[PDB]
């Protein structure tokens, strides 16, 4: 992941040989398109939208309820060993 | 038919799944494909995509003096526009013309995105030894 | 020659000439320090999810 | 406080009349200017230090 801002300013463009015929209206063809949005459309189309992440949320920060967990749960082994042991005692031990 | 020189660089330029079975312009696909055909459209002309012999961007060797990559095909009469992820530097600005950014960017930083979850058992014991 | 934040759009460039950018922008949002608290009748239980 | 980044990309630039002389030479001096790290600078002058 890419963190912060970056840490100058450059650019791409489109480059055309010094004098040409092209020149001109390459450049205004690219502000025109940026202006469209159509640039940041493209963008959005090859880096995110055909991306394959944009699965990899939560945050605020919570509790640990996992391990205090597992301990719910062992603890439940304690409940019903006390459970069967006891019952097999009684019944069978009495009776 | 104008001549179109740009680099092999994901995702502005990239091979076509079945390239081989392809050809021409259709051969390629990508962030500068595109944006190759909506300036030509914008321009009127017709283009033909080819990427740079060397495969390198614009450098100059000291020594020789000699320009290399897209700049250079431009400077020698190869190509006719350059449509790359070319950096707008004022050693280009010189012997080349530079459109306005399509795409500004800078320097960043990366690292390894997180993981925020490392849930154990009796962690929740931790604080104590076995 | 004008020098200051003058923004380099199309209707512009075709009667003036603008130099490279000398400061890239664009449109932010603006809110206001986050800093507040309440303390409800709700909160205290929270540290314990529902 | 400023939030997210921009919403789109645009930038200032120094404008001189069609055809000028000092068209040329001043959007060079941007560019040296920027790479010299002067632009950045003046900025953290303006903004940040000040």
């Amino acid at each position: 992941m890419k963190v912060g801002g970056n840490l100058d300013s450059k650019g791409y463009g489109i480059a055309t040989p010094k004098g040409s015929s092209l020149g001109n209206a390459v450049n205004l063809a690219v502000l025109k398109l940026n202006e469209q949005g159509l640039l940041d459309k493209l963008k959005n189309k090859w880096w995110y939208d055909k991306g394959e992440c944009g699965s990899g949320k939560e945050k605020t920060s919570a509790l640990s309820l996992s391990n205090v967990a597992g301990v719910f749960y062992i603890l439940v082994g304690g409940l019903g060993l006390a459970m069967l042991v006891a019952l097999i005692e009684f019944c069978y031990k009495s009776r | 038919t104008v001549v179109v020189t740009t680099i092999l660089e994901s995702p502005y330029v990239m091979m076509k799944k079945n390239h081989e079975m392809l050809e021409g312009n259709e051969r390629y696909e990508g962030y500068c494909v595109d944006l190759a055909a909506e300036i030509a459209k914008h321009c009127g002309f017709k283009y033909k995509l080819t990427i740079v012999g060397d495969g390198k961007y614009g450098a100059r060797d000291a020594d020789t003096k000699i320009w290399n990559g897209m700049v250079g095909e431009l400077v020698y009469g190869k190509a006719d526009i350059a449509i790359a992820p070319l950096t707008i530097t004022l050693v280009r600005e010189e012997v080349i013309d530079f459109s306005k950014p399509f795409m500004s960017l800078g320097i960043s930083i990366m690292i390894k995105k997180p993981q925020k979850s490392k849930p154990g058992v009796f962690s929740f014991l931790d604080p104590l030894a076995y």
